[PDB]
């Protein structure tokens, strides 16, 4: 499903400074990440990335194309296809404490201004 | 003979844009009697003095193109312009390069008239409101500000992709585009980043006027994203001096002039 900025703010708010990390950020980061597709699906390097977040099957979650991968998340890839993000956002704050920010590409060349487009004021 | 006036009086303001109905385009020619081989029009009523090629990026969409020319051939006669439609395919299997591909649009549209203003558009975007002029301004202008695929919003206000225009002089002073950007994603970026650099702002009708719709489709096997592309758009600053119009190479292999358009196969090369 291809989410509204809105909608993928109200459901990332537990996330929200973990690392240092603002809500801003992280909806400036998902969007250029997936554009906010839930579904989302890029196959490159020989490894697959998936959903809002864009997790990686090489080394955080498991998926049938490389089995033992060492699955960080401990959860299956495909749990990162669908509407429900509490086990995504759990995944992602395993790759923020462990390999950080940088993960996504799209945070330093994207979203190290202009900030404020991305608030939701929508409660 | 006297100068169009700054708005056209011809303009209807908002339109019903639907991609269910089967497009015919001897029906579209038809439609659009002044359209000349090529797809060039002229106004015989005043003179225009927006002289603009419109460049398409292409391959492998004929049926988008033929709603493209469906529905903008009407629009862009009524906005008054001295234009002409050009579609630029990618021959090949390469991954699509819409930059360089735009790049060649500017280059071969050169040789057919003396246009002063350059619209780069998607083949697959379509302007809901006729007020939304597909020509140039004082700044670069982002033309396809409020797309339905945004929810008739504007994803980001660095957002530059899509259909924009520049003038002769605004894609002189960038360099163009880059040639390099192979495959989807950041290449529009990088052309922002061009803009600002060169103290270019981007100029944009509002979200009302600027409504445009995308006909949706499958994933292109043939356009992957790009892994490369955010490094890429982050050192702009240097490579805009490297590559683009004054690097910009290709072959030509066919130039077709139909009633409604020109057709530019080219080959653009491999990805280096
Ligand atoms: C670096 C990158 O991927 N930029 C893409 C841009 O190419 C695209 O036009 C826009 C709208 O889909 O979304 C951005 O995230
Ligand atoms: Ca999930």
């Amino acid at each position: 499903t291809e989410l509204t900025k809105c909608k993928v703010s109200h459901a990332i708010k537990d996330i929200d400074g973990y690392q240092g990390i603002s809500l801003l950020e992280w909806a400036c980061v998902l969007f250029h990440t997936s554009g906010y597709d839930t579904q989302a699906v890029v196959n490159d390097n020989g490894s697959t990335e998936y959903g809002l977040f864009q997790i990686s099957d090489r080394f955080w979650c498991k998926s049938s194309e490389f089995p033992e991968s060492e699955n960080i998340c401990g959860i299956s890839c495909d749990k990162l296809l669908d509407d429900e993000l509490d086990d995504d956002i759990a995944c992602a704050k395993k790759i923020l404490a462990i390999k950080g920010i940088d993960y996504w590409k799209a945070y330093k060349p994207m979203c190290s201004e202009k900030l404020e487009q991305w608030r939701c004021e929508k409660p | 003979l006297t100068a169009c006036p700054e708005e056209s009086p011809l303009l209807v303001g908002p339109m019903l844009i639907e991609f269910n109905i089967p497009v015919d385009l001897k029906l579209v020619e038809q439609q659009n009697p002044k359209v000349k081989l090529g797809g060039r029009y002229t106004p015989m009523d005043c003179i225009s003095p927006h002289k603009v090629a419109i460049i398409i990026p292409f391959r492998n969409r004929q049926e988008h193109l033929k709603y493209w020319l469906y529905y903008l051939h009407p629009i862009l006669q009524r906005q008054q312009l001295d234009y002409g439609i050009y579609v630029i395919n990618q021959a090949g299997e390469s991954m699509f390069n819409r930059a360089k591909l735009l790049n060649v649009g500017f280059k071969e549209a050169l040789k057919d008239y003396d246009y002063n203003c350059f619209v780069f558009s998607d083949v697959d975007l379509i302007p809901m409101n006729d007020h939304n002029t597909y020509r140039c301004f004082s700044q670069p202008r982002h033309i396809s500000v409020a797309m339905d695929k945004f929810g008739f919003s504007l994803p980001y206000v660095q957002y530059f992709g899509g259909v924009s225009a520049l003038s002769k002089q605004q894609f002189l002073s960038i360099n163009g585009f880059p040639n390099n950007y192979w495959g989807w994603g950041g290449e529009d970026d990088d052309i922002y980043n061009r803009l600002a650099f060169r103290g270019m702002s981007v100029s944009r009708p509002n979200a009302v006027i600027g409504k445009c719709r995308m006909i949706r489709h499958s994933r292109d096997k043939k356009n992957e994203p790009n892994p490369q592309r955010f490094d890429r758009i982050a050192h702009t600053k240097e490579t805009m001096l490297s590559d683009g119009l004054n690097s910009l190479t290709y072959m030509v292999l066919e130039v077709q002039r139909y009633p409604l358009y020109t057709k530019i196969t080219v080959d653009i090369g491999t990805p280096s």
